[PDB]
């Protein structure tokens, strides 16, 4: 939970609490969260993940039924986005009593973009082309593709400091993305009740091929380059359903004793490394943890306190339910 | 009549408190007179007043200044931004406006609207009542502000941003609004049940009522009936 990120779920909860607006966690992808840009989707076990991608709804809409594009075919497209986003107006956020701006009632002043109602009653008869971008397609499936309909950015240079606990502060530049709204182009249970199901799923794996997961997930432990790579091995396969490759023991454990990839253990598998992102110094206790042999303990620990306060809109319920997951299922493999 | 307006400004100009920029205020209202232009902008130049204003303009930008009160406006305005300001009062408005903001002031009543109105934003005020709403109304933000009730929503309403209020019941929606989607907010307010006239509302209406004391009985007919838009966290 950066000071960012503090401030966009402000800002989400002030202008549509309860609604479809989607906060900015991180201050470096905002500039992909524009209207007309693409976003991908991905069931998590905390609800959803919202996915960067570098494409446009021009990148994806099938053009060739026209005649007239066979430099214009950017042209023509650069001009459907620049005319058909709509900047409605401004906002004012009142900010808690947490909040200060460095440099009475604290306020910050937003700007709001949309693509036109006009232009968004048409995307119903708008044709997409069969075959996705490779960089989208290989990851992800056509009906979690998303596109961004509306922005929420700043107008000019804010220094915010926060004292939630302290003197933590950031600094957000000019017109920069703070929230959004996706709309679906192509057409749940409790926690103890999901990390059974996936505790259920590696349960029904050979020992040999729970072990090669135990090894390869306490690779990722502190070390977001493996962890990274192993989540688009792993969505590459749920995708492709084959595999050739040095990530081939946890790959190979996707498969039954037919050798048919098992969807559900693929699933079960990038929960565990999305968990895994929600958490940045914890994983170094989960690693120590692992490897003195006291899981157990850290499981009742973070049990007991998930208890005591029972009486990221709360980032530490956040972090307390990805460290629960992460020991969870690292202790269920080592059984 | 330029050596008289010019008086006019030179009089306004010489009775400064020591924080203003009543010379830079000066020019920009000179060359606003002499050359007859649409846009006054006299913004961030710590204005605590406004002289007469120049005629025939479409346009008035005083947003970020420190004005308790504003003069007679233009009888054309087309367009008034007085944001940001200490304004307790806002003077009779012309019939030919269009767009009126004034927020984060001190508001407490609003006068009557003119029917060309298709902007009005009054968020962060104080406002306790609301006038009637002008027919072309498109754009209403009313947030930030302590109204219990609002006026009838006219027929061609497309946002309503009226959250962070204390509304107790539901405005009447209009029967002739038949655009393609209509935003109302209403969350974070004091609304305890749910009035009939939801029923025979299109899907077109997409309505937040989070953050609102909704008895646990409304609560749970509202988690049947979902299965309009509508989100009761």
């Amino acid at each position: 939970f950066s000071v960012f990120e503090e401030i966009t779920r402000i800002v989400v909860k002030e202008m549509d609490a309860g609604g479809d607006m989607i906060a900015v966690r991180s201050l470096v992808d905002a500039d992909r969260f524009r209207c007309f840009h693409l976003v991908g989707e991905k069931r998590t076990f905390f609800g959803c993940r919202h996915y960067t991608t570098g494409l446009t709804l021009m990148d994806i809409l099938d053009t060739d039924g026209d005649k007239w594009l066979d430099g214009l075919q950017g042209q023509k497209a650069e001009f459907q986005i620049l005319d058909n986003v709509d900047s409605t107006g401004e906002l004012i956020v009142r900010l808690p009593k947490e909040i200060t701006i460095s440099g009475h009632h604290q306020k910050i002043k937003i700007s709001e973009n949309r693509i036109s109602q006009q232009y968004l009653a048409t995307l119903e008869n708008r044709k997409l082309k069969r075959e996705l971008p490779f960089s989208f397609r290989s990851i992800n499936t056509r009906e979690n593709l998303y596109l961004v309909t509306e922005t929420l950015e700043t107008v000019k240079e804010e220094t915010l400091k926060s004292d939630r606990q302290g003197q933590r502060e950031v600094t957000i530049p000019p017109n920069r993305v703070l929230s959004y709204r996706v709309k679906q182009l192509v057409f749940s249970r409790n926690m103890k009740e999901k990390l059974e199901d996936m505790e259920s799923v590696l349960k029904d794996l050979t020992e040999e091929k729970r072990k090669d997961v135990l090894n390869s997930l306490a690779k990722c432990l502190g070390k977001e380059d493996i962890r990274q790579d192993l989540e688009q091995r792993v969505s590459e396969v749920l995708i492709s359903g084959e595999l050739h490759d040095p990530d081939k023991p946890l790959l190979s454990s996707l498969f039954n004793a037919a050798g048919v990839l098992v969807e559900a253990r693929a699933k079960a598998i990038l929960d565990f490394l999305d968990a895994l992102l929600e958490l940045s110094e914890e994983q170094q206790f989960v690693a120590e943890a692992l490897e003195k042999g006291t899981l157990p303990l850290l499981k009742d620990q973070v049990k007991s306190v998930m208890e005591q306060n029972w009486d990221d809109y709360d980032p530490e319920a956040r972090i307390l339910c990805a460290l629960y997951v992460v020991v969870s299922i690292l202790l269920e493999l080592a059984e | 009549s330029n050596e008289h307006y010019l008086r006019i400004l030179t009089e306004w100009e010489k009775n400064s408190s020591p924080g203003e920029e009543r010379g830079i205020a000066f020019n920009r209202l000179s060359q606003c007179f002499q050359n007859q232009e649409a846009v006054l902008n006299l913004s961030d130049l710590n204005l605590t007043s406004l002289p007469e204003l120049p005629k025939h303009i479409s346009a008035l930008i005083v947003e970020n200044n420190k004005l308790t009160s504003l003069p007679k406006l233009p009888a054309f305005l087309k367009e008034l931004n007085a944001d940001n300001n200490r304004l307790s009062v806002i003077p009779e408005l012309p019939e030919s406006l269009t767009t009126l903001s004034v927020r984060s002031n001190q508001l407490e009543n609003l006068p009557v609207l003119p029917n060309h109105l298709t902007s009005l934003f009054v968020e962060n005020n104080r406002l306790y009542n609301l006038p009637a709403l002008p027919e072309k109304l498109k754009f209403l933000h009313v947030y930030y502000n302590r109204l219990t009730t609002l006026p009838d929503l006219p027929d061609k309403l497309e946002i309503l941003c009226a959250q962070r209020n204390n509304l107790v019941t539901f405005p009447q929606f209009s029967d002739r609004n038949n655009i393609r989607q209509k935003e109302y907010y209403f969350h974070f307010n004091q609304i305890t049940t749910l009035p009939e006239s939801f029923s025979q509302l299109d899907s077109s209406y997409r309505i937040n009522i989070s953050g609102n004391p909704l008895s646990t009985r409304v609560l749970q007919s509202l988690q049947r009936l979902t299965s309009q838009i509508y989100f009761s966290d």
